[PDB]
RNA sequence: GGAAGUCGGAAUCCGCUAAGGACUGUGUAACAACUCACCUGCCGAAUGUACUAGCCCUGAAAAUGGAUGGCGCUCAAGCGU
RNA sequence: ACGAGAUUCCCACUGUCCCUAUCUACUAUCUAGCGAAACCACAGCCAAGGGAACGGGCUUGGCAAAAUCAGCGGGGAA
RNA sequence: GGGAUAACUGGCUUGUGGCGGCCAAGCGUAGCGACGUCGCUUCGGCUCUUCCUAUCAUACCGAAGCAGAAUUCGGUAAGCGUUGGAUUGUUCACCCACUAAUAGGGAAAGCUGGGGACCGUCGUGAGACAGGUUAGUCCCUACUGAUGAACUCGUCGCAAUGGUAAUUCAGCUUAGUACGAGAGGAACCGCUGAUUCAGAUAAUUGGUUUUUGCGGUUGUCCGACCGGGCAGUGCCGCGAAGCUACCAUCUGCUGGAUAAUGGCUGAACGCCUCUAAGUCAGAAUCCAUGCCAG
C-alpha cells in the first residue's frame, strides 16, 4: 500500500524532552524525607522504571 | 469503523455478556457465546447487553472445528425477551439466535433457519437478503 | 492563564513562628561559616586597592 | 443524585408557582401566559407521524398522552408591579365586583361556620360612587407599573372533585403597552376565559406541579444508591418541579360529544374512558391532551405556562395528526371503546332478556 | 461533542429562532390574541384621574 | 546529470573605486531576479555598546475555605533617609 | 472397586449479579399504666495562628435567634 | 556488662549522571570558577464523598510533507467522563477486548485474602528445658428531613442569599464532492437517533397478590348433600387495584465576559511592532438566566 503511516521520528533533543516531560507530568512528584524508607525507595524506583518504558 | 449500527431505535436488551444463543446460518456453527457487545457504554458494574440487530463478538462453543478457532462478530436475529416496536406492539420469540457476520456486515453463511427480526433485517441488507421469513 | 476568573489557593504571607526561629538559626549558622571560611582564607590579600580615580564627567578634572 | 434539587423538602405550597413568566416586549399583541387545569389520567393514541428524517416517517406510532381537565377560568382581578432596586414590588391590586363563592372559600379556613363577608365593603366601593377609588387605582397602574397580571380562579363545581375551594393565581399579561393591557384586564372582569384561547393545538408548553409524595425513604430509593453531598434518609416526593417542552396534541371542547373522534375513525365518543377515569371521574369540560407524562397525581391542580424562549426544534411547529384515541377501561384489561361495542361483541345476556 | 452552551450552537439556535420558529409563533400569537380580543370586547380629585394618596423606614427619625 | 556568490571541498587575489564579500539571506533544474554588507544624495544634533546599583516580573506549585491579625490601602495606609 | 476427602471439567438450577421491584407477620412509630442503667470537672459551630507537628477555653475572622420530633455513626523503641 | 540516646522529617519534594581536561566574565594579585565541547559508560483486593492538575478523552488554538484520511509535538483549559473479563500455561505478572478514553494523585482510613521479654538450671568449639515470672485499658454536636411561640388570621407575591446540569457517540444530507497517480477520502449549515447522567410518570408491557376476589385440589373434621372450619395465608391457576422496571414511557433550556491564540489603529525606537493609551474576535472556561429552597 505505502509507507505514509510511519510515525514521525523526533530529533535527539525533542526525544529527551518528550521522555522527561512524560515522567514529570504523568506521575506524582512530591516525596518527603519524613516518609518510610520503603515508600521513598518505591517512589524513585517508579521514576527510573517509567522513563525506560517510555524510551 | 466499529460495527455499531446507526439509526437503531431503543429496545429492551435481553442478551447480556456471557449468554448462549443459537446459530441461525448454515456456516457450521450451532451455538454462539457472547463475550462482548459492540457500541456498549462505560458504566460501573453494568454487564453489556445486546438486542435484535446489534453486532456482538461471540465464540462458537459447538459446531464445525474451523469456526471454533477465532472470535467472530455476530448479529442477533431473534430474542426471547419481549420488546416493543414503535407501532405499540410488544413481541417476543421462542429462542435467542444470531448469525456469524464479518466486520463489514456480510453474512458468512448463505441461508437462515427460522424467522429474522425486523430490526436486524432493516439494519443489515445482507441478513435481509438471506432471510426467508421476516417478522 | 485563567487566574482572574478562577483564582487558585492563596500563598499565605502570615509567618509561622516555627519558620522564624528556623529562619533565624540558619542566618546565624550561615554567618558563622563565612567567618570560619574567611579565617582559613587560602587567598592573597594586598595592601593598596584599585582606586577608580576621578570620574570623567566631573567638570574640574 | 443531583445537587440542583438538593433541599429535598416538601413543597411550601400545594399549588406550585410559575417563578418565571416569559420576557415581555410591547411589540407583540396582548395575550395571557398561564392557566390552570386538573390532572385526569393517561390514555394511548395513534399518531400518523410526519417527521422527515426519522425511521417512523410516514408511519403510525403509538404514544402515551395525559389528559388535563380544563374548565374555563374566571378573571376576577388585576395586579400591578413596579421595578425597584430591590426587585419587583406589588404597588396595588384592583379586584372585580361580584366574586363567586368558590373564590371566597379560598380566603377562609372554616367557611361553613363563618359569616361570609369577605369583600363586602369592597363591593360597596364600586356601587357607592367610590368608583373614583377604583379608577384611581387603575390609573395608578397605568402610569407607574411595568408588569400587569390577572387574577383568575378555577371552577371546580364543574370538576368531579369533592373539593369546593377554588384556586387563585396571577397570570401575566404580555405583549403591549401598560395602558393597553390595563384596559385588557379591566375588560376581562367577571368573564370566563377558555383554554383554547390561552393555548392551542400542536404547541409546546411547560407544566408546573408538585410531585407525588412517598414519605420517609432511605438512601436506596431516595438518592438512587447502587454531609450535604452524602445520601441520607428523609422526605422523597411532594417536590415542586417545572417540566418544559411538552407538546399539546389536542384541545377538546367538551360540548362536541365527539371529542375522541378523529378524521380516521368515525366513532362518536368523548375522552372519558369506559367506566370513567380511574380514581378521577368523567371529563365534562375542555381538556388539553399533553404528550407523555407530567408531574403530579390524579385530580391534582396543574399549572400550565408558555415557553420562556422561542423554540429551536422541529418537534415544535410540526403538525400533529391523530388516527385513533383509546377509550377502553383503565380499571382492567379493557377491550371495548364504547358501551355499544361491548354489547355487540357479547350479544345479549340473561339480564337483558329478563328486564326486557 | 459540542456542549449545550457552545458559542456555535447558540449562533445556530439564534438563526433558527429568527428564521423558522419566529414566523410560526408570530402567526400563532395573532390567532390566540384575536380570540381573547373577542371575549374581552363582548374634577380629577373627585373622579380619580388625579392620582392621589390612597386611604421599619428609610430615614432616621428626626 | 545539472552547481554561474548562495547542495558541497579548499583558496579567498586583483582592478574600478565613493563602495561593493570570489558573498549575508530569498530564489532558479542551472541562469535570471530580489536582498544584506558597504558607499553616495536628502534630512539634522545628539547617539551606540557593555557593565554597576535600586525597585518591579519570572526564577515551580499540589490537594476541606482563609489570611501582612482583619478590613483594606497605589503622588499609599508600600520602600529609603 | 471404596470415601458427607480434595481439585478440574461437563450438563442442570438459582435475585449471587446485570438491577432491582413487590408482598406478609413482629418491631421500629404514637397513646394509657409501669419504669432502669452505663456515663457525667464544666462545656460543646467552623477556618487560620497559637516554636515544644499538642488544643476546648486565647488571638481575629466567618458568624450568630426561643422551644422541639424522627433518622445516622462524622467528631467527642528495636 | 557499662556510657551517651525515646526515633525521624517539616517553606521538605519534581526533568535533564558522575569524574578529568580545554575555554571561561569575574573575584583576587597562585587558587574558586558557570554554559558548552571532548574522553569513559509486609503485599494485593474492596470501596463511598470531595479536592488537586502534573489532561487519557471531549472544546478551542500554534507548529510539522499536515494532499485527503489518520496522526505527532506543544498551549489554555478539571466543565464533563475515565469500562467489562481473565487472573484457569510461563515470566521483567499482563493478556482479551469494548469504548470518546479506558490519566495520575491527596484527604492516610478501615474490612478482607496472601504471606513477645526477664530470670533459673544443665552445658557451651553448641544449645536444651511441660523450669519460674510477666506487659498485652448513650448523650452533645455535625448532617438529612419535620413542627414551631412572638408580629390579628388569611390570600396573592418579591427575591437577598445558598445550590445548580447536562454528556458522548453514531447515522442521513453535503458527497463518492473538495483532495488524490492510485488506493482511497473529509468538513461548516441542515435532519434523525443512541450511550452516560438527571428529574418525573403508570396509558401500554412485564413483575408482585391478604382483594385471601374467583376457581381447582390434598389431609382431617362439622353424620351425608349444600355451605364451610383447621393445616401460624395447606398446595396450584388466573387475578384487578396499588407499587414499580433504560424490563415500561416522557422531558432536560441562553446572554454577557474571558484564557490560549488570531487581529485593527499606533508610540516606545524618524524602520518596525496586536499594547504602552485605545480596541476587535475568540474554549466544553468564568458570571448570571432558565431550574431547586426561601
Amino acid at each position: 500500500t505505502g509507507w505514509k503511516d510511519i510515525p514521525p521520528v523526533p530529533t535527539a533533543q525533542e526525544f529527551i524532552d518528550i521522555v522527561l516531560s512524560r515522567t514529570q507530568r504523568r506521575l506524582p512528584t512530591q516525596i518527603r524525607p519524613g516518609f518510610k524508607i520503603s515508600r521513598i525507595r518505591a517512589f524513585y524506583t517508579r521514576k527510573v522504571k517509567f522513563t525506560q518504558e517510555t524510551c | 469503523k466499529r460495527g455499531a449500527p446507526g439509526g437503531k431505535l431503543k429496545m429492551t436488551l435481553g442478551l447480556p455478556v456471557g449468554a448462549i444463543m443459537n446459530c441461525a446460518d448454515n456456516s457450521g456453527a450451532r451455538n454462539l457465546y457472547i463475550i462482548a457487545v459492540k457500541g456498549a457504554g462505560a458504566r460501573l458494574n453494568r454487564l453489556p447487553a445486546g438486542g435484535v440487530g446489534d453486532m456482538v463478538m461471540a465464540t462458537v462453543k459447538k459446531g464445525k472445528p474451523e469456526l471454533r478457532k477465532k472470535v467472530h462478530p455476530a448479529v442477533i436475529v431473534r430474542q426471547a425477551k419481549p420488546w416493543k416496536r414503535f407501532d405499540g406492539v410488544f413481541l417476543y420469540f421462542e429462542d435467542n439466535a444470531g448469525v456469524i457476520v464479518n466486520p463489514k456486515g456480510e453474512m458468512k453463511g448463505s441461508a437462515i433457519t427460522g424467522p429474522v427480526g425486523k430490526e436486524a433485517a432493516e439494519l443489515w441488507p445482507r441478513i435481509a437478503s438471506n432471510a426467508g421469513v421476516v417478522m | 492563564a485563567g487566574t482572574i476568573n478562577k483564582p487558585k489557593k492563596p500563598t499565605s504571607k502570615r509567618k509561622t513562628t516555627r519558620l522564624r526561629a528556623k529562619i533565624s538559626k540558619r542566618a546565624a549558622e550561615k554567618k558563622r561559616k563565612e567567618r570560619k571560611l574567611a579565617r582559613k582564607n587560602p587567598e592573597w590579600r594586598s595592601k593598596l586597592k584599585k582606586d577608580p580615580g576621578i570620574p570623567n564627567l566631573f567638570p574640574y578634572k | 443524585g443531583s445537587l440542583a434539587f438538593l433541599p429535598r423538602k416538601r413543597a411550601a405550597r400545594h399549588r406550585g408557582r410559575v417563578k418565571s413568566f416569559p420576557k415581555d416586549d410591547p411589540k407583540k399583541p396582548v395575550h395571557l401566559t398561564a392557566a390552570m387545569g386538573y390532572k385526569a389520567g393517561m390514555t394511548t393514541i395513534v399518531r400518523d407521524l410526519d417527521r422527515p428524517g426519522a425511521k417512523a416517517h410516514k408511519k403510525e406510532v403509538v404514544e402515551a398522552v395525559t389528559i388535563i381537565d380544563c374548565p374555563p377560568m374566571v378573571v376576577v382581578g388585576l395586579v400591578g408591579y413596579i421595578e425597584t432596586p430591590r426587585g419587583l414590588r406589588s404597588l396595588t391590586t384592583v379586584w372585580a365586583e361580584h366574586l363567586s363563592d368558590e373564590v371566597k372559600r379560598r380566603f377562609y379556613k372554616n367557611w361553613y361556620k363563618s359569616k361570609k363577608k369577605a369583600f363586602t365593603k369592597y363591593a360597596k366601593k364600586y356601587a357607592e360612587n367610590n368608583g373614583a377609588s377604583i379608577t384611581r387605582e387603575l390609573e395608578r397602574i397605568k402610569k407607574y407599573c411595568t408588569v400587569v397580571r390577572v387574577l383568575a380562579h378555577t371552577q371546580i363545581r364543574k370538576t368531579p372533585l369533592k373539593q369546593k375551594k377554588a384556586h387563585l393565581m396571577e397570570i401575566q399579561i404580555n405583549g403591549g403597552s401598560v395602558a393597553d393591557k390595563v384596559e385588557f384586564g379591566r375588560s376581562l372582569f367577571e368573564k370566563p376565559v377558555t383554554i383554547d384561547t390561552i393555548f392551542e393545538k400542536d404547541e409546546m408548553i411547560d407544566v408546573i406541579a408538585v410531585t407525588k409524595g412517598h414519605g420517609f425513604v432511605g438512601v436506596t430509593a431516595r438518592w438512587g444508591t447502587k454531609q450535604w453531598t452524602v445520601a441520607r434518609a428523609g422526605q422523597m416526593g411532594y417536590h415542586h418541579r417545572t417540566s418544559v417542552n411538552h407538546k399539546i396534541y389536542r384541545i377538546g371542547k367538551g360540548d362536541d360529544e365527539a371529542n375522541a373522534s378523529t378524521e380516521t375513525d368515525l366513532t362518536k365518543k368523548k375522552i372519558t374512558p369506559m367506566g370513567g377515569f380511574v380514581r378521577y371521574g368523567e371529563v365534562n369540560n375542555d381538556y388539553v391532551m399533553i404528550k407523555g407524562s407530567v408531574p403530579g397525581v390524579k385530580k391534582r391542580i396543574m399549572t400550565l405556562r408558555k415557553s420562556l424562549f422561542t423554540h429551536t426544534s422541529r418537534k415544535a411547529l410540526e403538525k400533529v395528526e391523530l388516527k385513533w384515541i383509546d377509550t377502553s377501561s383503565e380499571f382492567g384489561h379493557g377491550a371495548f371503546q364504547t358501551a355499544a361495542e361491548k354489547k355487540q361483541f357479547m350479544g345479549t345476556l340473561k339480564k337483558d332478556l329478563q328486564t326486557s | 461533542a459540542k456542549s449545550a452552551r457552545a458559542s456555535r450552537i447558540k449562533e445556530n439556535h439564534q438563526r433558527f429562532k429568527k428564521n423558522i420558529a419566529g414566523p410560526v409563533e408570530a402567526a400563532r400569537l395573532e390567532r390566540l390574541s384575536a380570540k381573547l380580543m373577542a371575549i374581552a370586547q363582548a374634577s380629577g380629585v373627585k373622579s380619580g384621574k388625579s392620582i392621589g394618596r390612597k386611604d421599619s423606614s428609610i430615614v432616621f427619625p428626626m
